[PDB]
């Protein structure tokens, strides 16, 4: 066995080997403390964390407007308990709320015979309503109660004396919060005299019980300056309007509205909806339906939708139907008046199996909006590109970055995405993976080149690329 | 003793890989429905494996373990090739993971929502090892007291996760997740399932070379094979309850994002949240590379005595004696895995050769059931049980060339490097005689360098 023995070693290992043993021992704890602070250097000159901005429940996904229950289901089932089975579909969409109503007692056009506290018995009773809230709250879908008083007439706010009309609203906010609703909505407040004083008082009342409650409001106004008068003293007030509803159909015109409405408010929470009551097919042609959706689910704010917006519910494509509240379609047996006027593609069921349908587009987008921390509360910066485009970037602290490319014209172009203005924290790479498209005909997963990106007429793109430098 | 056969053997098999691997099964299964199945399918598979070693540890039972069990069966360059793998692949890389996890649970309480940089988690991993390999070059009897305080911390963490995960469902909103969306779905049946199994199989191991000394010191004599069938379902019980604290209190996107799941449970659950969880998870991972350095030296004494593994190793220091050339050899190989890219690229690299080393050890049992009977088996299991084990274990490896063959490509590269140093090792003709003086020259230089003397021959 090849060695030097215990006693023969103690002869040979002593002389000056003690000093080269104490030297290698002392070089250890220096090379250890050298690696110690050499790690402590990296932990101090490391980029820290943005703290997370205390989100509320409506920040995290779309809402859903349901005005006519009658349509919402059909005939025979147009009630609250028949609505209660639809939450399996509403959680199929991953919404976070429901604009529900108005459901109170409105005969017609009368102040003394319109009580906001009593339900209308064409829907059910309070115990049916408490069944709805309790069944919804198990799936974590909140319920927002619409309180527009004259929801059956021409003027919504009873053109005679108004301080008793607001007094009816003053106690109705107290009543339904005790039943446990999580938000309200008034509408058409251009028919309200002195809107900005009553809204700010009701905002003091909606926040008067807790802070997990919101108060949406509507108007038909598309004036950028008129909205800000309403948002003057009120800042934690959502406000949907017809601001995006006027078309133009061009990107730089659309780019101008989104940037200015963000610039004039600064950086608060918006609510990106085309109108206050109607659908998207009221204001868009047949090929732009696939293209807004994506933009709506990606802008900084709460997208607000109506029923049928995910299936392309067109009232013009189906005669014998009320424009205000079209047949909530579901299947082929959904339009019972004229059979054969509904194709397979049109209902909820026929599109729920096609991976290229418009409803299939809605579930992928509402997925990513409710999970990706960039699209939740990342910051918004758009940049310039070609003449008929609108591109922008969502990006938070160190998470996944997103890139949206929209072509609002019918001429096939290239990108020309000159950044030239973005920070290094949101600086573009050369290549980035593709997440989805609106038109089929792309390789989902392959990293495309942005300088050699060619666009098709009416095609949206959502891409992604990680945090790097 | 009846119950102490289980209480010793439960804390042995509960490793610190429970703080790592829930993220790794979750990103290879999809939903917590199919994720909790993998924790149960790894539950049953290791009762089968520990029975195959509860009998095979009792037949031969020389000294030196899994190596020496194969030394009886093959007794040649297959024995050295099994030794060349464990010094280089299994024992280094499993210690790096526990060291790397010690870093990320220490640097993640001050990086709450962001990701720890790769270059700083390695230099706290290396620091943890080099600090801890130098304690074991000092006093062993001082390091054994250090082994005491880390068993208690590994159990206080894994109970306080449970009792906070228990009251979180009992306070209100029962079935707060109820997610099983890919319990029937997101299942490739070959690629992603096996990769989810490797994370589950890592999560408790050491039912192989750790139980034979566990039974021996009390001598309760062959009531141990029930005593593991009592024991390992307790471990699968605890490893499934801890995921139930994860999938309810966290989300499926907050889990797959982070590197330290246990602090995300700790952050949401309490506001103290810093004196409790990354301490107790931090002490628990700090012990599994400590006690991997006590037991590291045993292998060298067995290999050098048999004529393998040149005799510079298996020499012990004078004053404050400790196997000094061996611990230096292990910590060097441990830090050579700091050139690695991802931690779950290491667990897939570790568990390839772990589960081929196990599978050839049990194929060698059947060929010792076929050939050479009447070897006085105190325990013989039903022979239909080990053939359940190999046919699964060939299924893990054969899919692991369909999936990531490049790391297994450099894994078979390193074991063709053990072949010429075998022929240089023992087969070599000592004819030229220039080198025989040099082998004696190189060896006595290190002895003078470290002050280490041979065993009492
Ligand atoms: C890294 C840790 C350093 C601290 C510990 C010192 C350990 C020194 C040896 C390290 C390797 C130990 C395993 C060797 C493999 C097993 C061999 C065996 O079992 O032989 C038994 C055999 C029997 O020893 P005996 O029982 O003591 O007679 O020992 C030897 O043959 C020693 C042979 C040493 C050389 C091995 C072959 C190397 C070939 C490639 C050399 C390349 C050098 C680098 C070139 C320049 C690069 C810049
Ligand atoms: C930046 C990279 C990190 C810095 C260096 C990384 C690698 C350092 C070496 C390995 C890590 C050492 C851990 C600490 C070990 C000593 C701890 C201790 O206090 O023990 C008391 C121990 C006993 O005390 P004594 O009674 O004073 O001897 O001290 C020693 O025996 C000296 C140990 C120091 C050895 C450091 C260098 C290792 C020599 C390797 C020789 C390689 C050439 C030979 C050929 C083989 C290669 C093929
Ligand atoms: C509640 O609405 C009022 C009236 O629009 C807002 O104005 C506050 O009025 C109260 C009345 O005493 C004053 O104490 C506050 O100083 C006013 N605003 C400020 C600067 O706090 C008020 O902003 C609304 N909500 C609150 C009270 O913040
Ligand atoms: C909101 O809708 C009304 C309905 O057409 C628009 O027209 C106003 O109608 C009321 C009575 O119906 C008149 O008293 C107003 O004078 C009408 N407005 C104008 C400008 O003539 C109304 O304009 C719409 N609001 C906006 C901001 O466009
Ligand atoms: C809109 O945002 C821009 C900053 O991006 C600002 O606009 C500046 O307005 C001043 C005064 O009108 C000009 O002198 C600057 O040249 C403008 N800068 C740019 C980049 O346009 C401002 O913060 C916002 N605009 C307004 C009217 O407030
Ligand atoms: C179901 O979708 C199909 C195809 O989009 C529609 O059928 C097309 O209708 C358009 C009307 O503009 C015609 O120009 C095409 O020739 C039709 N395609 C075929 C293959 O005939 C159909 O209308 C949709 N369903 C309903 C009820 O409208």
């Amino acid at each position: 066995t090849g060695l030097s023995k215990e006693e023969l070693l103690k002869v040979a290992g002593s002389p000056g080997w003690v000093r080269t043993r104490w030297a290698l021992l002392l070089l250890f704890w220096l090379g250890w403390l050298g690696m110690l602070a050499g790690a402590v250097v990296i932990i101090v000159r490391a980029p820290r964390c943005r703290e997370l901005p205390a989100q509320k429940w409506w920040h995290t996904g779309a809402l859903y407007r349901i005005g006519d229950l009658q349509a919402f289901q059909g005939h025979g089932a147009g009630n609250l308990a028949g609505l209660k089975g639809r939450l399996d579909y509403l959680s199929s969409l991953k919404v976070k709320g429901l604009v529900l109503g108005p459901i109170h007692k409105n005969q017609k056009d009368d102040v003394a015979q319109t009580d906001l506290l009593q339900i209308d018995p064409n829907f059910g009773s309070k115990e049916d309503f408490d069944s709805l809230l309790q069944s919804a709250k198990k799936k974590s879908i909140r319920v927002i109660l619409d309180l527009t008083p004259n929801y059956r007439g021409e003027n919504s706010w009873f053109s005679t004396q108004v301080d008793t009309v607001a007094t009816k609203v003053k106690d109705a906010l107290e009543f339904w919060l005790q039943a446990g609703v999580d938000g309200f909505q008034v509408r058409d407040i251009e028919n309200l005299k002195d809107a900005s004083s009553f809204l700010a008082e009701w905002q003091n009342i909606t926040k008067g019980f807790s802070e997990d409650r919101l108060l949406i409001a509507g108007t038909n106004s598309s004036d950028l300056q008129q909205i800000l008068s309403l948002l003057e003293s009120n800042k934690d007030l959502l406000l949907t309007s017809s601001y995006l509803s006027d078309s133009g159909s061009t990107g730089e015109h659309t780019k101008s509205l989104v940037t200015q409405y963000l610039n004039a408010t600064g950086n608060r929470w918006c609510s990106w909806s085309l109108s206050q009551a109607r659908l998207l097919t009221s204001f868009l042609p047949a090929q732009l339906l696939r293209l807004y959706q994506l933009m709506l689910f990606t802008l900084p704010g709460t997208p607000v939708f109506s029923y049928g917006d995910e299936i392309g519910l067109d009232a013009a494509a189906l005669p014998g139907q009320p424009m205000e509240a079209p047949v909530m379609l579901w299947d082929e047996s959904s339009f019972p008046d004229i059979p054969g006027a509904v194709s397979a593609n049109m209902t909820v069921k026929g599109q729920s199996e096609d991976p290229g349908s418009l409803l299939s587009l809605f579930r992928r987008l509402s997925d990513q909006r409710s999970k990706e921390r960039s699209l939740l509360h990342g910051d918004f910066h758009a940049f310039s590109a070609g003449p008929g485009l609108f591109s922008y970037i969502r990006h938070w602290d160190q998470n996944e970055r997103f890139l949206v490319v929209l072509n609002f014209g019918d001429v096939g172009l290239s990108a020309g995405l000159q950044a030239s203005d973005l920070p290094a924290s949101a600086s573009l790479p050369a290549k980035a993976d593709l997440l989805l498209s609106t038109q089929p005909g792309r390789e989902e997963g392959s990293p495309l080149e942005l300088e050699r990106l060619k666009l098709e007429p009416h095609e949206g793109l959502l891409l992604r690329f990680p945090y790097a430098a | 003793t009846l119950l102490n056969g289980v209480a010793i053997i439960v804390g042995t098999i509960i490793g610190s890989g429970i703080f790592v691997t829930p993220t790794g099964v979750l990103k290879e299964a999809g939903s917590p429905g199919l994720a909790l199945v993998v924790w149960a399918a790894c539950g049953v598979f290791s009762i089968v494996g520990a029975l195959c070693y509860a009998e095979l540890g009792t037949t031969i039972s020389k000294s030196g373990g899994d190596y020496a069990y194969m030394l009886e069966v093959y007794g040649s360059l297959p024995a050295f090739l099994k030794l060349w793998i464990e010094l280089l692949i299994i024992r280094p890389s499993s210690q790096y993971i526990v060291a790397l996890v010690f870093a990320t649970y220490l640097l993640k309480p001050l990086f709450p929502t962001c990701p720890v940089p790769e270059e700083a988690a390695k230099l706290v991993a290396c620091l943890c090892v080099l600090l801890l390999t130098a304690v074991n070059c000092y006093s062993v009897k001082a390091a054994t007291r250090v082994q005491d305080a880390f068993a208690a911390a590994k159990l206080l963490a894994l109970a306080l996760i449970i009792l906070l995960g228990f009251v979180q469902i009992g306070k209100g909103d029962v079935s707060n997740l109820d997610p099983n969306f890919s319990f029937e779905g997101t299942k490739l049946d070959v690629g992603n399932i096996v990769l989810a199994l490797y994370s589950g199989l890592f999560a408790y191991g050491g039912w192989n070379y750790l139980n034979f000394v566990t039974e021996e010191m009390i001598n309760p004599y062959r009531n141990l094979p029930l005593a593991i069938i009592i024991s390992l379902p307790i471990v699968t019980l605890v490893y499934v309850l801890t995921n139930l604290a994860y999938f309810t209190t966290l989300s499926t996107e907050q889990m797959l994002s982070s590197e330290a799941v246990a602090v995300d449970f700790g952050n949401y659950h309490l506001g103290v949240m810093s004196w409790i969880i990354p301490v107790f998870v931090g002490l628990s991972c700090f012990g599994s590379v400590n006690g991997s350095l006590f037991t590291s030296s045993r292998l060298f004494f067995v290999g050098s005595r048999e004529g393998h593994l040149p005799s510079i190793l298996s020499m012990i220091h004078p004053q404050l004696l400790t196997p000094v050339p061996s611990l230096v050899f292990t910590c060097v190989m441990t830090l050579l895995y700091a050139f690695s890219k991802d931690i779950f690229s290491v667990i897939n690299f570790f568990s390839f050769f772990n589960w081929l080393c196990v599978a050839l050890a049990i194929i060698g049992m059947i060929w010792l059931r076929h050939r050479k009977p009447e070897l006085e088996r105190p325990i013989k299991v039903n022979l239909a049980l080990p053939v359940f084990f190999i046919l699964a274990c060939l299924f893990l490896i054969a899919v692991s060339f369909w999936k990531t063959p490049v790391e297994c490509g450099i894994g078979f590269t390193i074991i063709l490097s053990g072949l010429p140093v075998y022929f240089f090792g023992v087969w070599w003709k000592n004819k030229p005689k220039w080198l025989l003086q040099g082998i004696f020259s190189t060896t006595v230089l290190c002895q003078k360098l470290m002050q280490v003397v041979p065993q009492e021959t």
